[PDB]
Formats: C-alpha cells, sequence, structure tokens
DNA sequence: AGCATCGTTAATCGATGTATATATCTGACACGTGCCTGGAGACTAGGGAGTAATCCCCTTGGCGGTTAAAACGCGGGGGACAGCGCGTACGTGCGTTTAAGCGGTGCTAGAGCTGTCTACGACCAATTGAGCGGCCTCGGCACCGGGATTCTGAT
DNA sequence: ATCAGAATCCCGGTGCCGAGGCCGCTCAATTGGTCGTAGACAGCTCTAGCACCGCTTAAACGCACGTACGCGCTGTCCCCCGCGTTTTAACCGCCAAGGGGATTACTCCCTAGTCTCCAGGCACGTGTCAGATATATACATCGATTAACGATGCT
C-alpha cells in the first residue's frame, strides 16, 4: 500500500532534525498513525474549500486556507 | 568503528544544518491521494499543493519530535518512546 | 546528459544520431542540451520513419537538422494546413502545399524499398484478424 | 490578468536597509505572504474594535490600538512611533 | 475470481484472445515456424508468460527494466538456429529498436499503435535482407470495443501522414511521373478505406493465414482431430460482485 | 631509605569527515520597455461623529461584629533519589535489491476568461404585532437537624 | 478476614429570593412596490494534470554483532501529610459620597460617490553574475593504543 511508503529511514531523519538522539523501535507505527491523522484533518478541509468553489482541482490556496484554518500558518506558497 | 551515538549526533548537526526535505515525493503523494479518495473521488492535485502538505507535515512532525524529545529527557532517558509522543499530543490538546 | 560535463569539453566534427523520432521535440532537454555540447561541424540523423502525424515539430526537426529555418520559429504552423470538396480541398491544401514541401525538401531525405533492392520480399506480409468477447468480461 | 503584489516595495525597503544585498524570489513570496498576513491581522482587530465600541469608521486610533494589541512590546512601541510620525508628517504638509 | 491464484484452466477461458491463441499454438509448433509478439508492459507480459508456461511453450523475455548484459546475451540466444523456443515476448517501446533479425517470420501486435511510427517501427523486424521464410502479420482485435476504434483512428493517421510520408516515398532521386502514379493508385487506396470507414472460428480460416502453400494446408489437418473433434463452453456472481467491488 | 614494579592516568598516531582555495558553468535575478488600468484631483451632499448638558446608579470607602480559614508547630511513614546489576534492544556497518528521480510520450479535463441576460437583493414608504422592561406571585432549592449507612484502620 | 469509629448519604422539616407568568408600549419585522446589477449559463481557449515506460543509481532492506542503556530491585533519608492549637483577615451587613457611565440635543465637516485625466506599476523580454558544483588540499575530531609518572611495597 502507501502509508508504509513512509520509510523507517525517513522518520529516522525527521527525528534527527528534531534533536532526537536515540529512537525506540515502536516510534515508527505511532508516527505513521499521527501523520495519517494530521493529513486527514488538513485534506478534509482542503477538499471542502475545493468542493465549495465547484472545482475538481485542489490548488495550493486551498491547502493554505486549510492550514490557516486549523491555526498553522504557511508562507511562500501564497496567501 | 565509531562509538554508538556519535553518528547520531553528526546526523543531528547535518540535518539541522540544511533545508532539505526528508520525505520522498512519490510515496507521500500516493499517500495524499489515498487519503483523499475517502472524501471525494476523482480529484486533481497541483504540484504546489502536494508540496504544501509535505512542508506542513514535515514541520509538524519535526516539532512533535522536539516536544517528544523534551518529554523523554524529562523522564531521564535519551530514547523517545510512544508514551512520550502520545503524552505530548495529550498535553497539546490534540486528543 | 550525465557525461555532457566531460565529453562536450573536447571538440567534435561529425556526429551520428539515430532514431530521429526519439529526438522529436526541440523543447525536450536532450535537444537544448545538445547546444551545451559545443559544436560538431558535420551532422546527420538516421530514422526509420518521420515525425508524428500532426507535424507541428517539422520546425524542431529542420532546426536541429539544418541552418535553414532556425531564424523564424513561428512561421509554418499555418503552412501545415495541408494535412489538417475532397478534390478541391485536396487540391489547394494537399496539392499546393505538398507540392511546395516536395519542391523544397528534395535533397535531404532519402528513401527506398526492399522490393527495389531485391524483390525477395515474399508478400505484402500484412494481415489483420478479429476476435470476440465473453459476456462475463463484456459486462465490464 | 494582472495580479498585483508587494514585491517591488519589499525590494525598495531592502535596498534602503541593505543596498548591497539581493533577495531570492521565494523569500520575496514569503515576505509577500507576511505583509498580507499582518495586514489582515491589524485590519481584523480594527474591525473588532470598531464593532465593539459601536462606530462605523476606522480611524488612526483603532489602527493604533490594534497595533498595540498585536505587536508585543518594542515592536508596538516603535511601530506606534513610526506610524504616528507618518500621519504627523502626512497631515502637516 | 480465484483466491488461490494457481495456474488454472480458466485463465485462458476468460477471454477470446487466449481461446484463439490456444487455437493457433498447436499449429504454430506444428508448422515449425516461429512467431514474434508485441505487448503492453507490466502485468500483460507477466500473464502471457503464465500462459506460455501453462501450456509449456518455451519463450525468451525482454522489456525496459532488463539490463544490457542479458540484453545482448538474449540477442545472442536468438541467433542459434537450433532454438527449441518459437515465440517470445518483446517490448514495443523498449525492444522495438532492440534487435536486428534476418531469421524471424511471424509478428503479432496487441497494443495497436498509439503512434503508427512505433508499430511500423517494430513491425519490420521480421522481413529482412536474406529472408528465406514468408512473413505474416496479425493484429488481434476484439469486436464491440474501443480498441478497433483505436485502429480506426490508427489508419486515419496512416492517411494523415499518408499525405506526408507516403508522399515522401517517391522522393529519392527526385522523379516526376511516379508521384501522380501513387496519387491515383494510392488515392484509390485511401478511397478504398473510405469504403472501409463506412467468423474465423473454424479451422480453415485460421489455416489460411499460416498456410502460404497447400503443403501447410495438408499438414495442419492433424490438429483437427482434437481441437475440433475432441473424442465446457466459454461462459454471473462474478458479474454482480465485480460490479460491487469495481464501484469504488 | 632506595629501588623496582604496577596501576592508571598521562600521551601520541591514524582515518574519517569537514573546512578552505580555485575553476567552471548556469539558471535565476536585476534592469529596461510598451501599455493600461487603477490612483490622484476636483467637486458635491449628508449623515455620522464630535461636543455640551443633565441624570442616576454603581463604584469606592468606612465601620463593626462573626467566625471559617490560614498560619504555626510536630510526629512519622512513605515516596524521591542514588546505586547496582542484568539482559536485550537499538546503533552500526556491509552486501543486495528496489523503487525514487529524471527524462520523455500521448491525451484531454478542467482551469480560466468572456459575453449576454435575468432573477434577485438593496432601498424606501406604510403598517403592526412580537418582544421587552417593569411588575407581581409562589415553590424549587439552600439550609439544618437527626438517623442510618459505609469505608478506613489497627486487632 | 473483623469491630471501632469517623465521614457521608438519606430523609424529614423550614424559610426565602429567584424563576415564571402578565401587561402596556414600543420599533423593528413584514409587505409592497421599484431599480440596478451580481452571477447563472453557455461558449471558447489551451495548460497543466493524468497515465505510462526507459534507464540509472542513491537509498532502503535484510542481517550479523556488539554494548549502552532501560528497567527492576534495594537501601536510605528527608519532607510533605494528617492533626491539634492559635490567630487573623475574609465576609456580611449596613451606611454614606460622589463621579463616571449613560443618554439626549445640536452642529459641522470628513468621507462616499462620481467624473476626469494620466503615470506607477505590471507582463515581457534582455543580459549577466552569485553561487552550486567539482577538483584539489589541508585541518578538526574521534578512536585507538601507548608509555610515562607516581605511589606503594619489599628488601
Amino acid at each position: 500500500d502507501n502509508i508504509q511508503g513512509i520509510t523507517k529511514p525517513a522518520i529516522r531523519r525527521l527525528a534527527r532534525r528534531g534533536g532526537v538522539k536515540r529512537i525506540s523501535g515502536l516510534i515508527y507505527e505511532e508516527t505513521r498513525g499521527v501523520l495519517k491523522v494530521f493529513l486527514e484533518n488538513v485534506i478534509r478541509d482542503a477538499v471542502t474549500y475545493t468542493e465549495h468553489a465547484k472545482r475538481k482541482t485542489v490548488t495550493a490556496m486551498d491547502v493554505v486556507y486549510a492550514l490557516k484554518r486549523q491555526g498553522r500558518t504557511l508562507y511562500g506558497f501564497g496567501g | 568503528r565509531y562509538r554508538p551515538g556519535t553518528v547520531a549526533l553528526r546526523e543531528i548537526r547535518r540535518y539541522q544544518k540544511s533545508t532539505e526535505l526528508l520525505i520522498r515525493k512519490l510515496p507521500f503523494q500516493r499517500l495524499v491521494r489515498e487519503i483523499a479518495q475517502d472524501f471525494k473521488t476523482d480529484l486533481r492535485f497541483q504540484s504546489s499543493a502536494v508540496m504544501a502538505l509535505q512542508e506542513a507535515s514535515e514541520a509538524y512532525l519535526v516539532a512533535l519530535f522536539e516536544d517528544t524529545n523534551l518529554c523523554a529527557i524529562h523522564a531521564k532517558r535519551v530514547t523517545i518512546m510512544p508514551k512520550d509522543i502520545q503524552l505530548a499530543r495529550r498535553i497539546r490538546g490534540e486528543r | 546528459i550525465k557525461e555532457r560535463a566531460l565529453l562536450s569539453k573536447v571538440k567534435w566534427v561529425h556526429m551520428i544520431i539515430d532514431e530521429g523520432h526519439r529526438m522529436k521535440n526541440a523543447q525536450s532537454k536532450l535537444s537544448l542540451t545538445l547546444n551545451t555540447h559545443y559544436h560538431a561541424d558535420y551532422r546527420l540523423i538516421l530514422t526509420g520513419t518521420p515525425l508524428q502525424n500532426n507535424l507541428p515539430e517539422l520546425w524542431a526537426l529542420l532546426n536541429f537538422v539544418l541552418p535553414k529555418i532556425f531564424n523564424s520559429v513561428k512561421s509554418f504552423d499555418e503552412w501545415f494546413n495541408t494535412p489538417f470538396d475532397k478534390i478541391e480541398l485536396s487540391e489547394e491544401e494537399t496539392l499546393l502545399v505538398i507540392r511546395r514541401l516536395h519542391k523544397v525538401l528534395r535533397p535531404f531525405l532519402l528513401r527506398r524499398l526492399k522490393k527495389d533492392v531485391e524483390k525477395e520480399l515474399p508478400d505484402k506480409v500484412e494481415k489483420v484478424v478479429k476476435c470476440k468477447m465473453s459476456a462475463l468480461q463484456q459486462i465490464m | 490578468t494582472r495580479k498585483e503584489s508587494y514585491a517591488i516595495y519589499v525590494y525598495k525597503v531592502l535596498k534602503q536597509v541593505h543596498p548591497d544585498t539581493g533577495i531570492s524570489s521565494k523569500a520575496m513570496s514569503i515576505m509577500n505572504s507576511f505583509v498580507n498576513d499582518v495586514f489582515e491581522r491589524i485590519a481584523g482587530e480594527a474591525s473588532r474594535l470598531a464593532h465593539y465600541n459601536k462606530r462605523s469608521t476606522i480611524t488612526s486610533r483603532e489602527i493604533q490600538t490594534a497595533v498595540r494589541l498585536l505587536l508585543p512590546g518594542e515592536l508596538a512601541k516603535h511601530a506606534v512611533s513610526e506610524g504616528t510620525k507618518a500621519v504627523t508628517k502626512y497631515t502637516s504638509a | 475470481i480465484n483466491p488461490t491464484r494457481e495456474t488454472n484452466d480458466d485463465i485462458w477461458r476468460v477471454a477470446g484472445k487466449f481461446e484463439l491463441l490456444d487455437r493457433i499454438l498447436p499449429k504454430l509448433k506444428a508448422t515449425g515456424h516461429r512467431v514474434l509478439i508485441f505487448f503492453q508492459m507490466t502485468q500483460i507480459m507477466d500473464i502471457m508468460e503464465d500462459f506460455l508456461r501453462y501450456i509449456n511453450i518455451k519463450y525468451l523475455r525482454l522489456d525496459g527494466h532488463t539490463k544490457s548484459d542479458e540484453r545482448s546475451e538474449l540477442l545472442r540466444l536468438f541467433n542459434a538456429p537450433d532454438s527449441e523456443y518459437l515465440c517470445f515476448i518483446l517490448s514495443t517501446r523498449a525492444g522495438g529498436l532492440g534487435l536486428n533479425l534476418q531469421t524471424a517470420d511471424t509478428v503479432i501486435i496487441f497494443d495497436t499503435d498509439w503512434n503508427p511510427h512505433q508499430d511500423l517501427q517494430a513491425q519490420d523486424r521480421a522481413h529482412r535482407i536474406g529472408q528465406k521464410n514468408e512473413v505474416r502479420i496479425l493484429r488481434l482485435i476484439t469486436t464491440n470495443s474501443v480498441e478497433e476504434v483505436i485502429l480506426e483512428r490508427a489508419y486515419k493517421k496512416l492517411d494523415i501522414d499518408g499525405k506526408v510520408i507516403q508522399a515522401g516515398k517517391f522522393d529519392n532521386k527526385s522523379t516526376s511521373e511516379e508521384q501522380e502514379a501513387l496519387l491515383r493508385s494510392l488515392l484509390d487506396a485511401e478511397e478504398e478505406r473510405r469504403k472501409k470507414r463506412e467468423e474465423e472460428l473454424k479451422d480453415s480460416e485460421i489455416n489460411e493465414i499460416l498456410a502460404r502453400n497447400d503443403e501447410e494446408m495438408a499438414v495442419l489437418t492433424r490438429m483437427d482431430e482434437d481441437r475440433s473433434k475432441k473424442e465446457k463452453s466459454r461462459l454471473r456472481e462474478e458479474s454482480e460482485s465485480a460490479a460491487v467491488y469495481n464501484g469504488r
């Protein structure tokens, strides 16, 4: 499938950036779950803004308005 | 051979030094499409939109691992555990 | 493309590129990176058949093949109207424009057949067939 | 279609602060989204202050109070100073 | 269809391409003449490997993702005339330019030329200088489908460049009269297919393609005492259930 | 008291990654240009905001009597914390696959803009009844007093 | 596993101040008409998004192995809890002064609106250099083993 396409080395690198030194073996499944949650939360909003405009394309502005909608503001992609 | 924990620190400095994106494009894009299938079928995504979800997702996970690291270090342990993650998400009010 | 950082430093004279249909568009990276290749005086292109039926890229072709038309890029798109009153339209469009194309393009392309060189070609050696479906599949 | 932006203005201010330093296009986009963000914040707070006090007109006072609400500390003090100086010079001449 | 996904009798009974394919194969191996076939990529070539392994007719395989080592090695494996394998799989895009063969004979194309230059490109890999055999080409198409419409558009395009490349055929030494010769005769061909714009299940019709002489017509009668004589039929729950799972 | 040996901290050397100096090569950045639509100037009406005057009610302040609550102390038991040891789980490196990345082809669906044209909402005059401030009941709930019940702790 | 006993639930009784219904009295909600205009709908263009394969190679995956650390266990000690006693400041009830919120009447001048005119800024090009990359060379740092110095013991 797909969510498994996020790789143990990937999450490992994301933890190396955050400052984590050593990682337990069970962090990976939980990280995939959290990522799936957050992605569902943002994508449902972006698809909502998309359906309201009566468009079949999900643009960058829809995602920006979904992130700003949930309280996390994003710059550089428009706004 | 290096003593265990040195390569990890060198990786910390390396990845904290650059701006590189840490998740490969195509798997993340297929994941976004799969998650979007459950809402409305036959949707079109612009490249900048997928890039936006990658920026927000990666930054969110980086912050989550920062706070999780704070929890693990507060427990007098250098190894983060799932209870540290779900603890941070419990204190932030996300659950 | 990867070794263009090396093999393009040295000077070249006569290059041989094969399957011009693979070349196709001039917007493709291969084309515009063959200008990164510096220069080779003599050139050539080998192909088993010319470009796509639509033929907007006759431009691209004769630009990479020849000094001729590289000055004016946007010219021939309306002069391509021959392909796209069959007697009169074939006459003006097909006969006029295509007679012009032959008049200009004679001393470049070279084509022959197998029957010309031999006649040992056994037949036209081309047929087709038809088939049926299955209802369990046909419902799809 | 002409889509306006703040790009040239951020460019001018950049040439005032650092005449020798240029800016990438992506950083210019970040600056644009920043100016639009802060603009919508101050305008929104001004709308709230105008609605709570029952007034239909946004003046420099509501924008001032909005700046004092949004910008912490020295950003608010120096911001109100620069803005008040700008309105001063504006209406004076 | 099946949970077990083992090699099954019904793998080749689901469509007609495998039925007529199982019809021609005994005559293929019978006549001793080989065949080239072109395919789409990924699962199509895999399933064809599963069929040719099912009835056990040995085959080479070639495609885009293979290395150059066994590319040239397989090319050399073809060149041995003692070959006991007749057919084999080759990719239209990857391998259409991939070989030069004087010794081949028969060609088959499933994809029906999304570009005609690819089908005529890989099409001439049979007939070659010094061909001691007689070539026959087959386009396998099913009725009541979009693919024969793709063939329609295909020779529509063959006319489109038929005013270009079939105009470019008489140009070599810059002749004079032959151009209008191909305009009147070829124009009778495009008019013939203006008529074209707007079965074979029995043994004889299929015998006609690969016969090429009465000698082959006679030696193929040995395959008529089983395929026809034979001392089930082609064809619900999979249709309703299929409609349920495919409704996503 | 001196010398020798042992213990352990005192010492240098190598291999890897990391910084520096020069060359080179390109794709994004800086600047000039034609044009056009939005910004500035000028003029007018009117309604919202400023401003004076008055009214009153809710804030502040004080005082005195009650008393629940906070401060202060004092035993002591249980939990914070350090130490120690075990076992196993994760870092680390290497050989082997494998899809990611880049390119290139073919198609076309829907983003994006325009041109009408019309139903629909802003706006004003007329009208009136739903909701609200002031004003009355009266009863559900706070408070209390007693008894029965339950949960905690030392035998 | 059990009674003594302190805290809590349960039940009956009592008094009260806020919930709930009524009644004028508006003034904003409803109706009836206009009038301009935002967007609904049809049409046209053409760009970027979709699928797929060819081909290379940096990354992922599986595995062998070592040892760093998580966790369980134990001992110690210290410090925060449970309770008694004593003090004090919260609380409540009342009374009084007054000033700042709330409203109304009057007026004026700042901005919405429209018309007119033009240049500040924008898409489109053009050239061109900051730095990203590559090669060469040297420094920082970790990991290893040494090999010296000091102390203790023996003669």
